[PDB]
């Protein structure tokens, strides 16, 4: 088992409104969970885009998670990420 | 791992007097940091998150300010009810981390403690052990030295002592000292002594007893 | 509404293992990740670390992992805190919270651990009398020893409660033998020594202890 590095990035306010991508990489098994919440409570899957869990070429994999988010509410977001019975949370930065 | 420093340690105020608690993070951690109250160990309370948001029914005489690595907690016009323990803490990365905490007390006039001196019981000496017990009653600030002395001998690592919260009606501390020695040796000393300084006293004052003496 | 109900005060021998229990009530327990934090009076607050409740997954701080396990039981909406091979380093008040957007909030009531060799013991009770040595004015001070118990806590009263003003119940302290004393004394006046009685009363519920000593002058005075 090789745990996921997770990594949040932002887009530009597009029109009063940013993107927020978390990213996991370098993890083995494939099985992960990675999710977005606000207010400490996982959000639908509706207003969220995932990507596929793909190879990252060294026997590990990799995948990410989107969320549009109203500017000025940054703070409310969290990304959480659950592999292996384990679990971390990253906010949004900047 | 964010270390968290949290200045000052400890706070004396009146109520009415504005004072500010400063945390300052080791990187910076996007104003994710929270102000928490506590009275006597108990449960926390939030007053403040983002940084400068004011949570629910918190009065709005508290105030959090700050962004990047320098964060403070205002409290204008303190009230008795403020009276207590505040922490930060960060919520940027884990493991979280926590300010080592403000204890923000009553400020008053200096008061010279009041020493007073208790010999072992008659009672307590059947069992086979003698406690000498030297009080300081009502006295401020809290730091007092208090220098145990058997013949006018110094004594080290034979004692232990405890401090009571500020009283409710004067503001001021007490504290209680325990001198313990078997019953035997005791009796083989005369002048048994507590030697208090304060800041309060214009020199250091003891009080003693002849063992035997009335 | 929102309430976080921990288990109550825990007194565990050293080597033992002990789980001390988080009860969530007024929302969806699941949807919430719990928090848990330790405070010492000496070394400050650390956190623990963090389970969600829906999958059991769990956020442990590094200087944790070894000696704390976290566990959930979403059919009573309980989190429990597990400590393996407990030594007197564990001796704390721990917390449990929940984690809100990015901060914590709802915390516990808390639960006091106490790691300890000690068997259960009640006070003995010794006068501290008044004298010539415990005068300042008209003011003469008296008072009551409660040596050599276990576990805390000790309520002190003076004359059934009659007595409050000046009375000062100091904190206890742990001897090397493992056993607390504390002391309450008060204030009264000198003139007041051969008319009114003084007595403490000492209760302690753990061992089914109640004393009451009688505090006055030396024969010789
Ligand atoms: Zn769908």
């Amino acid at each position: 088992t090789v745990p996921p590095m997770v990594n949040v990035t932002r887009s530009e306010a597009s029109e009063g409104n940013i993107t927020v991508t978390c990213r996991a990489s370098s993890f083995y098994p494939r099985n992960i969970i990675l999710t977005w919440r606000q207010d400490g409570v996982s959000l639908s899957h509706d207003t969220q885009q995932w990507g596929d869990v793909l190879p990252d070429g060294n026997g590990t994999y990799q995948t990410w998670v989107a969320t549009r988010i109203c500017r000025g509410e940054e703070q409310r977001f969290t990304c959480y990420m659950e592999h292996s019975g384990n679990h971390s949370t990253h906010p949004v930065p900047s | 791992d964010i270390q968290m420093t949290q200045s000052p340690a400890s706070l004396s105020a009146s109520v009415g007097e504005t004072v500010t608690i400063t945390c300052r993070a080791s990187g910076n951690i996007h104003s994710y940091l929270a102000w928490y109250q506590q009275k006597q160990g108990k449960s926390p309370q939030l007053l403040v998150y983002y940084a400068e948001t004011l949570a629910d029914g918190v009065p709005s005489r508290f105030s959090g300010r700050g962004s990047g690595t320098q964060y403070s907690l205002k409290i204008n016009s303190l009230q008795p009810e403020d009276f207590g323990s505040y922490f930060c803490q960060q919520f940027w990365t884990t493991p979280y981390t926590f300010g080592g905490g403000t204890k923000v007390e009553i400020k008053r006039t200096v008061a010279a403690p009041s020493v007073f001196i208790f010999p072992p019981s008659d009672e307590q000496l059947k069992s086979g052990t003698a406690s000498v017990v030297c009080l300081l009653n009502n006295f401020y600030p809290r730091e007092a030295k208090v220098q145990w002395k058997v013949d006018n001998a110094l004594q080290s690592g034979n004692s232990q002592e405890s401090v009571t919260e500020q009283d409710s009606k004067d503001s001021t501390y007490s504290l209680s000292s325990t001198l313990t020695l078997s019953k035997a040796d005791y009796e083989k000393h005369k002048v048994y002594a507590c030697e208090v300084t304060h800041q309060g006293l214009s020199s250091p004052v003891t009080k003693s007893f002849n063992r035997g003496e009335c | 509404q929102v309430q976080l109900q921990q288990s109550g005060a825990e007194l565990v021998r050293p080597g033992t293992s002990v789980k001390v229990s988080c009860k969530a009530s007024g929302y969806a327990f699941t949807n919430y990740l719990i928090e848990w934090v330790k405070q010492r009076p000496g070394q400050g607050l650390e956190w623990i670390g963090a389970i969600n409740p829906g999958s059991g997954a769990t956020n442990y701080n590094e200087k944790f992992k070894d000696k704390a396990r976290l566990t959930a039981d979403k059919s009573s909406n309980t989190a429990y805190l597990q400590f393996s091979s407990l030594t007197s380093d564990d001796s704390a008040v721990y917390f449990c919270a929940r984690f809100l957007g990015n901060y914590f909030d709802n915390w516990g009531q808390g639960a006091t651990l106490t790691v300890s060799s000690a068997s259960t013991k009640g006070p003995s009770v010794f006068p501290l009398a008044p004298s010539s040595k415990s005068t300042s004015g008209g003011t003469a001070a008296l008072g009551c020893l409660v040596k050599d118990y276990f576990p805390e806590p000790v309520t002190v009263s003076w004359n059934s409660g009659a007595l409050t003003s000046g009375v000062h119940t100091f904190p206890a302290v742990l001897q090397s033998s493992g056993l607390y004393s504390l002391s309450s004394v008060v204030t009264v006046p000198s003139s007041s020594l051969g008319t009114q009685t003084y007595i403490c009363n000492v209760n302690h519920k753990p061992s089914n202890t109640k004393v009451d000593k009688k505090v006055e002058p030396k024969s010789c005075d």
